[PDB]
């Protein structure tokens, strides 16, 4: 046997938003990220906590350096900026959809930068704030990001969903629909 | 079995001196943004046996510097990263720390994750069914649904009376859910005769034996 794996320590600091991130990735999935504010470690899946730990302060120390470095890079390039890169959005069910059986809708935001976006779940034309969750800004092989948004739902032929995504690289917000297809 | 994860230490870039001209940047009269982004990649070609640490630096949309443990010192991918390459490479105290990270970070962490991530296994839920309704325009698509599985290493094949159907296969490819599970749909396009039997075979590490579903 031969075990081939990739662990990526992904971190960043962004202006003018003044936002940073620090996370670990394993073969494409998040192991954890650190809440910069709370200064705590957030494991992607709860069960990961009993097998390891991470000193959050470490993430914050690095973000401080990334923050200082960001300033240098801006000076070194006379504050010249690049173009915003809009995301491609895809909505989909986590698993096969059966009426009456709890499931989860996935709004996949991909290939965009900077790592800032606005996502809104819509059920029957109204914003849904309960039963929603999201991932931090996940890394791709290149320099772009990806993100996952989630909505818990009970399949039904009377409900109609829309994932509305907004980015500085879009002229108008991107709106993706989804409904029970038999 | 819950050792503490190690992180690669971020290094301080130096400024004050230097400035580049004509930053060929997409621009696009949109909202100016500035991003300091770094990825420290630990690549394992066979567990810790052979390892490669690859650190990459990006400023906005461009990779401008990296550190490849196969080289042993920093290299500028673009001019914008040239100053840092020269500065950190001059600090032997630092070049050592970085080289050591293949052991102190990469191998260290791998040993921790090998206890729960490397062996993670979730068996797929396999289902087969006819596509669309009754009206068969030109083809009669057969869907093999393989979902809720991990790792992504999977083989999904169709068989018609024992023979493996190569052409006529339509797949969504491997879909990552972001929650440590994958899913895929592998559809077969066919033209049934009578007592023709179709089978979907699924091979995956979580399985002790292939999984077959007939239709
Ligand atoms: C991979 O590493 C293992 C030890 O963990 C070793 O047994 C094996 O020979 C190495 N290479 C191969 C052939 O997979
Ligand atoms: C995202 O929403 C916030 C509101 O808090 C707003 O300030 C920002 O402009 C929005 N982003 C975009 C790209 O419009
Ligand atoms: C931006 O950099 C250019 C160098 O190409 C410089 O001439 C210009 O003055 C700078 N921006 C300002 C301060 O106008």
């Amino acid at each position: 046997i031969k075990e081939e794996h990739t662990i990526i320590q992904a971190e960043f600091y962004l202006l003018p938003d003044k936002r940073g991130e620090f996370m670990f990735d394993f073969d494409g999935d998040e192991i954890f990220h650190v809440d910069i504010e709370k200064s705590e470690t957030i494991w992607r899946l709860e069960e990961f906590a009993k097998f390891a730990s991470f000193e959050a302060q470490g993430a914050l120390a690095n973000i401080a350096v990334d923050k200082a470095n960001l300033d240098v890079m801006k000076e070194r390039s006379n504050n010249t900026p690049d173009a915003n890169v809009a995301p491609e959005v895809t909505v989909l069910s986590r698993s096969p959809v059966n009426l009456g059986e709890p499931n989860i809708l996935i709004c996949f935001i991909d290939k965009f930068s900077p790592p800032v976006v606005n996502v809104t779940w819509l059920r029957n034309g109204r914003p849904v704030t309960e039963g929603v969750s999201e991932t931090v800004f996940l890394p791709r092989d290149d320099h772009l990001f990806r993100k996952f948004h989630y909505l818990t739902f009970l399949p039904s032929t009377d409900d109609f969903y829309d994932c509305e995504v907004d980015h500085w690289g879009l002229e108008e917000p991107l709106r993706k629909t989804w409904e029970f297809e038999e | 079995a819950a050792d503490l994860i190690a992180y690669l230490k971020q290094a301080s870039a130096k400024g004050g001196g230097g400035s580049l001209v004509g930053g060929g940047s997409g621009g696009g009269g949109s909202r100016p943004w500035f991003l300091e982004y770094c990825k420290s990649e630990c690549h394992f070609y066979n567990g810790t046996q052979r390892v490669r640490l690859l650190v990459r630096y990006f400023y906005n949309l461009e990779e401008n510097l990296r550190f490849d443990s196969d080289v042993g010192e920093f290299r500028a991918v673009t001019e914008l990263g040239r100053p840092d390459a020269e500065n950190w490479n001059s600090q032997p105290e630092f070049l050592e720390q970085k080289r050591a990270e293949v052991d102190t970070v990469c191998r260290h962490n791998y040993e921790i994750f090998d206890n729960f991530l490397v062996p993670r296994r979730v068996e797929p839920t396999v289902t087969v069914y006819p596509t669309k309704t009754q009206p068969l325009e030109h083809h009669n698509l057969l869907v093999c649904s393989v979902s809720d599985f991990y790792p992504g290493n999977i083989e999904v094949r169709w068989f018609r009376n024992g023979k493996e159907e190569k052409t006529g296969i339509v797949s969504t490819g491997l879909v990552r859910n972001g929650d440590w599970t994958f899913q895929t749909l592998v559809m077969l396009e066919t033209v049934p005769q009578s007592g023709e039997v179709y089978t979907c075979q699924v091979e995956h590490p979580s399985l002790t034996d292939p999984v077959t579903v007939e239709w």
